[PDB]
């Protein structure tokens, strides 16, 4: 048949299956190839799927990614989107893969989610993967406010500074980091430890008794870069 | 080419004093591993081989002083990729006659060069992600540019304002600079073929006007203080115009009907627009026409009835919208979304084929006597108001009612409307009782009622969802209807304890052993499971919820199968203290005790915690 009647029907097919979880984690990404390989797929299995008998939705976007999410489980339509970031942004594919993932933060935005529940759905096992740029764009979609975004990452880490500074200093390496965000972050640590006139030189000991599932556990405390810039760059 | 693939293992041939340096016309390095300085003798930087090809990839916060002394020394450089450049400025020395490719997708620059240099044959120019850079050059003398690609370069204060002569222009991304605060005039022969201006959230002046005979693209997706739009000239095939969420924008461009093969087109979130321009109805082909949240969209033009090919027309809470159009037939359109329009006072009498009628929150209140006419409606949906009984036309006709917070009592005519097949109540804070029902009922919302402790129905669909969250005041009678109502969905109820009907009870958790109740005559067996979920921070708005059922036998190891096998709903409510009930089929089992697993798909919004079930 043609690409749109084979694509719904596999949709349908994986979704009435009750398939298992790595199954539907990875039955979920070649959906996704297949539904951005060409600009005019998501727009008509959208308005087929907005027609047939359900709930009813404010667009055909709306309809398709309920559809995705209800087929494959909230995990595995965030695995599918940081896993299939195409490279020029102003291409038709990558066109199509923000059309499918502003879909989906609306609909989990529609739904009451809050940033926590998104942290746990994006959350791959690895603490560095919430600060790759293709993770924190998308976070910072669902919960509307790097602030947030951070605060959500940070209480993940059971409000650690020691981890969440592991992890930051690690997304450092990484060759694509947008470095100006990484700082946002760390800044954005330091200015909430900093207008709580907790301006202690002992955040360094803070830091020791915070670190010793697992992390990196830094045992750079970084006495100057994390110590003397909060040192001077707030009291 | 061949690129000369090396990572630090090219360092070491640069070294020698022979001719072996020279004709190296493209380099290509790799720089992950960190390293202030290349080994390299400082004989080898007194020769001026030339190359032309460099494609260099840097690391951060590793700034090669001795890398940028062989570089930038090649008078014809062709090409320049330096990745992560991490230096303030480029060097004084460059030479960039023969420029024809510049590539800086990460750097620490603030501004590429001192004065107006020859860029005679510069093609492209790609500065992505310098979050650092505060200037571009004197753009002069760039004639044959064709792309600029500015992405995501947020200190970028203002553009400059030789913008004017790039009479070769095709591609302008300047996707999230958020701090560019006015895009300059850019001349009338550039002929812009994509202008993405997606995340400026400061800028404010746009172009009086810009040549669009061959333009695509144009995206201001959250340009907040864009006060006006340049006049689109001819737009013979734009494929792409989204707006979303551009406030403060007080008109469109009258030439915006121009764009006769665009497709879609969405406003959503264009708070402040007054009104719609009189030429909307030139556009053709377009099917899908989004409008949200528009306040202050007072009235819709009447040149609509032209489109012909209109399929999907959404407006939610446009306050101000008062009048429709009259007197047209839209030939093809398919539903008019029309929630929360608070002011709308005139039934939406604009086509004769829609499918999905939605208008809720609108005070309409009448019905015309012309629906008879009109096609089918496959989804009627509006707020009740008291004086709906005149109106014997319309119901019959409608699917989906909506009672309001201040309802004394559910009319008893209720039961004479035939094709309804749902009753949202939203926050009844004085009610009592609910009649009975039309048997084609299938939702049943009672969100939130302070009192409504008397049911005095018997439903009759057998897939009907009775949800009743945070509906505490409830007669057991009403309570047992509500759990032992034979449906094949969900059904929400508030408890604190799964009830003692479901006598084979087990702990939080899932893992429930239950007991056949005798030898099984009959092949079949119906099982009614019960729920709570696990005490957790809850949202006060968590409205997705489903259930994965797995059954397996201890006695003889064989996973056996269940018919329904998982219940889904996206509607539903997502609470602490409340009990899901739903239906479940099985097969003969030759056993006699089963396990039954409720999981649940997405652990992390919500965990199944005490159920117990009970056999039919």
């Amino acid at each position: 048949p043609s690409a749109v009647e084979a694509l719904i029907e596999t949709i349908d097919r994986h979704g009435r299956v009750s398939l298992n979880d790595e199954a539907k984690m990875k039955k979920v990404v070649r959906t996704w190839k297949k539904l951005i390989e060409r600009d005019d797929l998501i727009g008509e299995i959208g308005k087929h799927y907005f027609e047939a008998p359900g709930p009813l939705h404010d667009t055909y976007d709306e309809a398709l990614a309920t559809r995705l999410v209800t087929t494959y489980s909230d995990r595995g339509v965030a695995r599918a989107i940081l896993h299939t970031r195409p490279s020029d942004p102003l291409s038709k594919k990558a066109g199509q893969a923000h059309r499918l993932e502003e879909a989906v933060a609306s609909l989990w935005k529609g739904r009451g989610y809050t940033s926590d529940n998104v942290v746990s759905s994006i959350a791959t096992g690895h603490d560095v993967d919430f600060f790759a740029p293709t993770a924190f764009t998308f976070l910072v979609k669902c919960v509307e406010s790097e602030d947030d975004a951070n605060n959500a990452i940070f209480e993940y880490f059971g409000s650690n500074p020691s981890r969440y500074f592991s992890a930051v200093l690690h997304a450092m390496e990484k060759p694509d980091a947008d470095s100006r965000v990484l700082e946002s972050s760390k800044k954005w640590m330091f200015q909430c430890y900093a207008q709580k006139q907790f301006p202690t030189p002992v955040f360094e000991r803070t830091l020791a008794a915070y670190q010793s599932n697992h992390y990196e556990k830094l045992s750079l405390s970084q006495i100057e870069e994390l110590v003397e810039e909060y040192s001077r760059i707030y009291s | 080419h061949q690129l000369l693939v090396g990572e630090r293992d090219i360092c070491e041939v640069l070294n020698d004093d022979t001719i072996d340096s020279r004709r190296f016309i493209g380099i290509n390095l790799d720089l992950y591993k960190n390293v202030e300085e290349l080994n390299i003798s400082e004989k080898a930087l007194e020769r001026i081989h030339d190359f032309q090809f460099v494609r260099i990839n840097g690391k951060n916060h590793a700034l090669h002083e001795r890398l940028q002394g062989l570089i930038y020394q090649s008078p014809q450089i062709r090409s320049l990729h330096w990745k992560c450049y991490q230096n303030i400025c480029l060097p004084s020395t460059f030479n960039s006659e023969f420029l024809v490719e510049l590539d800086m997708s990460f750097s620490k620059l603030q501004k590429l060069w001192e004065g107006t240099k020859q860029l005679r044959n510069l093609k492209w120019m790609d500065l992505s992600y310098s979050s650092y850079l505060k200037e571009l050059p004197n753009l002069s003398t760039a004639t044959n540019l064709e792309e600029l690609k500015l992405r995501n370069c947020s200190s970028l204060v203002e553009l400059p304002s030789s913008i004017e002569k790039l009479t070769s222009l095709q591609i302008l991304d300047l996707h999230r600079c958020s701090s560019l605060v006015e895009l300059p005039s850019f001349g009338n022969a550039t002929k812009l073929e994509i202008l993405n201006l997606e995340n400026c959230s400061s800028l404010v002046k746009l172009p009086p006007s810009i040549n669009a005979n061959n333009l695509q693209e144009l995206s201001l997706t959250n340009c907040s203080r864009v006060v006006e739009l340049p006049a689109i000239e001819n737009a013979t095939n734009l494929w792409k115009l989204n707006l979303l969420n551009c406030s403060s924008l007080i008109e469109l461009p009258l030439s915006i009907g121009t764009a006769t093969n665009l497709k879609h087109l969405d406003f959503r979130g264009c708070s402040s627009l007054v009104k719609l321009p009189s030429s909307i109805g030139d556009m053709t082909n377009l099917e899908v026409f989004y409008l949200s949240n528009c306040s202050n969209l007072v009235e819709l033009p009447s040149s609509i009835g032209n489109l012909r090919k209109l399929t999907l027309l959404l407006m939610r809470g446009c306050s101000k919208l008062e009048t429709l159009p009259t007197n047209i037939n839209l030939k093809s359109l398919h539903t008019l979304n029309l929630i929360d329009c608070s002011r709308l006072k005139s039934f939406p009498e604009i086509s004769t084929h829609i499918k999905y009628l939605r208008l809720i929150g609108t005070a309409i209140k009448e019905v015309p006597l012309s629906i008879m006419s009109w096609s089918p409606l496959a989804h009627f949906q509006i707020s009740y108001f008291e004086s709906l009984k005149e109106f014997p036309h319309a119901l019959d006709i409608i699917t989906e009612l909506q009672l309001s917070k201040d309802i004394q009592e559910v009319p008893p005519w209720v039961k004479r409307m035939s094709r309804l097949r749902a009753l949202r109540l939203n926050n009844c804070n004085n009610l009592v009782s609910l009649p009975q029902l039309p048997d084609s009922l299938a939702y049943l919302y009672a969100d939130n009622c302070k009192s409504l402790e008397r049911l005095d129905c018997c439903f009759n669909n057998p897939e009907i969802r009775l949800y009743f969250p945070k509906c505490f005041k409830l007669n057991q009678e009403a309570r047992d209807l509500i759990m032992h109502t034979s449906t094949r969905n969900f059904a929400m109820l508030p408890g604190t304890q799964v009830p003692a009907c479901f006598n084979h009870r087990a702990t939080s958790g899932d893992s429930l052993k239950i007991k056949l109740k005798e030898s099984p005559l009959p092949t079949t067996l119906t099982f009614k499971a019960c729920i709570m979920l696990v005490n957790e921070e809850m949202s006060y708005d968590l409205k997705s919820m489903s259930v994965d059922i797995v059954i397996r036998d201890e006695q003889n190891d064989l996973k056996v199968q269940c018919t329904p096998s998982y219940h889904q709903c996206t509607e539903i409510y997502v609470l602490t203290e409340h009990i899901y009930t739903f239906e479940l089929e099985v097969e003969e089992v030759t056993s006699t005790e089963l396990v039954f697993e409720f999981t649940s798909v997405n652990e992390s919004i919500c965990k199944i915690g005490e159920c117990g079930i009970l056999q039919r």
